[PDB]
């Protein structure tokens, strides 16, 4: 039979809570929680984001600044929350050197679509969300991706 | 000619284009291909066949010809509908890729013409140059002639003046090759090109980086291109997956047959076992094939299409990654250009107030004509400078466009209104 | 941020290794399929057919349904095998390469963070610069203002000044792009990194060239990849010539079959001949088969593969060769980075003194500020070259030991010992 | 060793050149290899088997051992000869590649040995640079000792002195990193080399370009091999079209077959129908076969070798553009390096004169010994500039040659002729 | 069964009369004419070149410095003109993204051959010889092709 | 049929006798006949050298500076002599164009193995010893191949 050995024997230093796993399983499960729970912020959302967006938003709202991209929606191009959401379908993941996912995950609304895109990396021994690239037309605000609205 | 006549000129005979677009009707083609399996099949065969027995059959000899028309056609069969995505797929990366070689092909038209302008200002200005060196040589012949300076000085005029003429004849070669890989790129040599306006001309501020971006990522081909491979690796997983399913198709067929028999063990008392068959049979039916256990097959066919599909992702995130450095880049390289434009004019304005004061000197009778002469290779060398500084922004403000992935016969046509003004590109109507 | 922790960061979030990665577990999971034809084969089938006599057999119509199960199992066939060995000798060299890809990350991210202090250091200078030909400036235009000399010298200093400006811009937009540089690398944002310190670095001797080769020749990536190639056509030989020999194979089914017979003449005079049939056969067999004379076929696979097995070894020494000119090359590197750092120690030093003097001069009174500030800006251009030169050793050394083969994590945390003290990367804060 | 063993030497020992003499030998081999379908196939082949009935047919076991010998030939199938047309096409190719390597081999061993002989000379400018830095610094010292100077004088000439030492270090390794590439482009090692003849080196204009157009047009390689390559892919057209055809064969077979039945209903009342049975067969048969429509298939193939016989017209004007421009620029490449030869050499008289100068103000009493020595250094580095340029313009006349598609060892006979005198290439008997 | 789409959309841009279609065809019927007519003008081969062969001949002509170039023959390596012709064969041509057609022709005189090579340009909706590139030995005069020949 | 024509035409200039031939074969019997004997001299071995390593070795002896390394093994990276030797198998070679072909011969001790590596290269019409890398650890002396130990 045999097997393959990994690569690497690292893969880690998670900091925060982990869900279970599965790319499109992970992205499934924050999406439904976005559409049964409307509140969208960020302290509840730390086991999803994977160690430093949870803190990127946190000091972007600490400077007061950024408060208008804040309140509308920063997990989507559209300042409104989704009727319906589905990801892209990933048949799982061979052992544990596989980083920098990208999922083009489909949100529509009343008639209305825009296939947003995110990432999602490991860190650690989970599937984390990262970046959202609102790939979309009529962007909410600022530019670019999330992590490019809150740089600095 | 202008830079929209030149270019509409090189997009209709441009032999590096037209290959990409043979290469993209082949795949948009193949997709026919690639459906005809699934599209009914009929064949026809004819064979004739003679048998001698030995042995125990000894003595019996047989003459068959048949005739058989078959027809066949599958039912229930994923791999093909799972390869006629593949194909499309496959014709829009290309088709993707034809039109990244559109954008390239107006960046290298654009490109060639500004070198060509370049080089006509160089060329003028080495001419100056050499004509205040020839100037410079008579005066210090002049002085030995008379006696006012050792031989070594005559030397070294002489020197100077050869190496002049060198760097004449080495931009006069430039300017000749910057004008047939003009000829090259568009397959016809240009006599005479617009060159620029100097008011006409203005600098533009560029938007903010931030736009930039958010236009790219949705805009820029190269992404895109890495997308829909992604698309492909996942339906690559999808048809190796398809091996664990069965198979069901039908088949119809006509056959006549016509089978003789002699031997001298026919020649007997068999009476019914031998005899002349005229035979015809309309055979129709179905079949069904369902495969099991084959030992890895289909298992090591689906983790190799997963690594597959993780790589070409590893490859979607290098790619967002490059555009957005690129992005960056440029929009860095806009701002230096502006910088540099500011700088060159500057320069240039001081150049032509020493030109000025060595030629109201001279008239007043303080300076001697080389003076004058050398301010003037000096404002020379700084007008062909700015000119060449002008040039980079140009190039610049279509290489943002590109990067962004918009760039299109429109803008080019916005550039074209500052080149109005004509000149010929001749080497000895430039200087003779 | 050491060099250590953003190498650490760029081992994990790096989309050019994990692709290598993902492409040598593909090659290494490609062996189960490879060794899958060895395993026995076993399939399923379901068959119905409805067939139709015609001119002597008229009316006669026959239906008929079957299902078997069958299982095959070579015995004797050694180009499974040698397809296995081949698929594991390409699995090694798959893990070669990316031992290769390993080394040229770790290269590379030490290149960009050196690149990134290099910046840093271009512009402190570039910052000094400016302020100096904006004092010269300034006192030009007081000349001019009380009237001591001409516009045409105003003129001068104004276009000096345009240019130090045009160069400032571009030297910050230089350190952007670093940054940038390095965070696509590394995928992470630096806004502060480890500086050199003076006293802990050092620079050693390298050991002799004949000890390098004698490393070389045994521990470098190419030279393994090549010979595991020369491996690989020879086993390649050996495959294409297996083909002479014959093969053999067992097979067992289960069939059940169920046929009937209708029409018209069914319905006569046979009575026992023609009845509906109820069959089950376990068949079991084996079938050997001894190829002969095909042509040239297999002699001139054969030749082929010689062919293709010299091409190796010329591959294997032209990579030997090339090896061996490398390691010296390197070695040459090194000594002349060792004089190019003496010089410009001397140089610094040099410069110290003369900025002393000014210094010295301009307190006695006999000097102005536009000198101390020149002498000024002439030092931080000497420590800007001396720094670069260090960063220039220190990458030579990573390069000798990469040409050696025997680059790994130990080699940056020995260059780590030498970067003590941190300092920021954003452009405003050390050029206000 | 001139340049005429040189390239004999690295005529065998390349490990560059036998690897595309193996590519064409492979290629010249896959002829009969294409060819060995055409030619008659046959076999042997054993298949023993037993049966064991069931249901119905109960208590029936039966175990069949045959033996047959097959020989199949085809009669009529265009396929084969026109894949063996396509392997003729392949091989002119690949023919025509091996030319292109063994030209480029010529033009690269030609740039070794000059690069390492403009190698020598910079060195030896360097070294008398060094002597003459040495001597200033000396000078500057003594003036210090008795007192004349500060100490930034002092400093700043053992600045010089130490960059000066730097730059010594970087031409030797220069030098021997130029032997190390000769001897890998060898397989060598040569410790001297012949130098230039500067009175058997007379400079000669070339031949019209337009001859040199008329001779490329019909002598260049590439040109040749993009012709072949459309050539090949009509051809591929023809194949493609070859599909609508039928096909026809001949088969023959001996059969050896013995069966035996065992079981308790051939323990019956069978008689005739249940008994062991040794047959043996001698089939002849023809196979004649003709497909009828199959979807799209070899209408969509045709029109994909149509879309594929574009694109190689394309590359085809392609390439006769890009040799017009090779042609063209190598051209021009001569005039340039025509005026630099007499720039350098006027600059070389222009220094020799000084240098004359010199030593008579010196012998006479008004000049020091660094002057001299100062004007010696001078006169080397006009020296060495004016060596680098001869050996370019030998190198652009071999360029010229290769580019027109006619190199071989005649040019590198008529080159021989300029080298008469050996020189050393070690440093240390150079310089040391 | 689908249809492709031409990546062009003009590729126009004609002046004079075009003949029916058929590059090798095309090729066939200018050579036809050559043999047939033994005077080798210019003014009578109008719709065979395309756009700029007829004017840049016209001007070769008027400037008088060509005249033993053009008197003896344009279009092949040879003064005097070939006893028979067959060009290259090529199957069609699919849609209109096709133009820079290299042929090689085999012309056959008494017992001699040259295989002279010539271009088939598209300019517009027709097909056009033009350059011809004087592939032989013991070329007619000048050097390199007609263009280059007349080229100022 | 046909055959395959060489593309080289001499490859020659041979001085000393050589062996039958067969790259495998020739390097087979140096290593029975250094085995055989305890020698190791180099004037009994200038068949298994063409013009090279003759030379360099005669006058590595001559200068008296590698007294210590000539003495015990050259051609070897123990000190001693191996017990056994097995060549990799090669199948022939055609033509003539074919030189430096590298074989990886396996050495056997009293239970140890070094597996050097040889050069073959024709130089005429026979099969010649050429470089020996040293593919071993702890070799005996100097450094690299032994030209590169022996070259000044």
């Amino acid at each position: 039979c045999t097997t393959v050995t990994p690569a690497y024997k690292d893969n880690g230093t998670r900091s925060g809570p982990c869900v279970e796993g599965g790319p499109d399983n992970v992205a499934q499960q924050f999406y439904d929680y976005r559409i049964l729970h409307r509140s969208n912020d960020i302290t509840a959302l730390r086991p999803y984001l994977s160690d430093k967006l949870a803190t990127l938003l946190s000091d972007a709202s600490r400077d007061n600044n950024h408060r208008e991209l804040l309140t509308n929606d920063p997990f989507s191009s559209r300042t409104t929350l989704p009727d319906s959401a589905h990801v892209a379908s990933a048949s799982t993941i061979p052992n544990r050197d596989a980083r920098n996912i990208p999922l083009r995950v489909d949100l529509k609304q009343g008639d209305q679509g825009w296939q947003d895109e995110v990432l999602m990396i490991q860190e650690g021994q989970c599937w984390v969300i990262d970046d959202v690239r609102y790939l979309g037309g009529s962007v909410h605000a600022t530019a670019g991706t999330l992590r490019q609205s809150i740089e600095n | 000619e202008n830079l929209m006549q030149v270019y509409q000129q090189a997009r209709l005979s441009n032999p590096e284009l037209r290959k990409s677009a043979a290469d993209r009707d082949a795949a948009f083609e193949k997709i026919n291909e690639a459906r005809s399996p699934l599209l009914p099949q009929l064949g026809l065969g004819a064979d004739y066949t003679y048998s001698n027995g030995y042995r125990d059959a000894n003595g019996i000899n047989s003459n068959a010809t048949s005739a058989s028309l078959q027809l066949t056609q599958s039912i229930f069969d994923m791999s093909k509908w799972r390869a006629l995505t593949l194909q499309e797929k496959a014709a829009g990366i290309q088709d993707v890729t034809y039109q990244t070689d559109q954008q390239t092909l107006i960046l290298n038209t654009a490109t060639a013409y500004f070198n060509v302008l370049n080089a006509i200002d160089v060329l003028s200005y080495t001419q100056a140059q050499k004509e205040a060196i020839y100037r410079q040589l008579d005066q210090t012949t002049q002085r030995f002639n008379v006696g006012l300076v050792a031989i070594t000085d005559v030397q070294n005029a002489r020197a100077q003046y050869d190496t002049v003429l060198a760097n004449e004849v080495t931009a006069r070669n430039n300017l000749d090759n910057a004008v047939e890989q003009l000829r090259q790129i568009t397959g016809n040599y240009y006599p005479e090109l617009a060159a620029l306006n100097v008011e006409n001309f203005k600098t533009d501020k560029p938007q903010p980086v931030n736009a930039l971006l958010k236009e790219a990522e949705k805009r820029n081909l190269s992404l895109l291109q890495a997308r829909l491979s992604q698309d492909l690796a996942r339906e690559q997983i999808r048809q190796a997956q398809d091996g664990h399913l069965p198979t069901l198709d039908l088949t119809a067929s006509t056959g006549i047959s016509d089978t003789s028999y002699s031997g001298s063990k026919t020649r007997g008392a068999a009476g019914t076992q031998y005899d002349d068959s005229n035979m015809g049979q309309n055979k129709v039916g179905l079949s069904f094939s369902l495969p099991i256990y084959q030992g890895g097959m289909v298992n090591s066919q689906v983790k190799q299409a997963q690594y597959n599909f993780v790589g070409a992702s590893e490859q979607l995130e290098s790619a967002h990654r490059s555009v957005v450095q690129t992005v960056r880049s440029s929009f860095n390289n806009i701002n230096a250009s502006i910088s540099s434009i500011n700088a060159y004019k500057q320069a240039v304005v001081s150049a032509q107030s020493s030109l000025d004061a060595m030629e109201a000197g001279y008239s007043v009778g303080t300076r001697t004509i080389v003076d004058v002469l050398d301010a003037t290779t000096t404002l020379y060398n700084a007008k062909q400078e700015l000119a060449n500084a002008r040039y980079n922004y140009l190039i610049n403000q279509l290489n943002i466009k590109s990067a962004l992935g918009t760039l299109n016969e429109q803008d080019l046509l916005a550039l074209n209104n500052a080149l109005s003004k004509p000149v010929s590109t001749n080497p000895e109507n430039v200087a003779p």
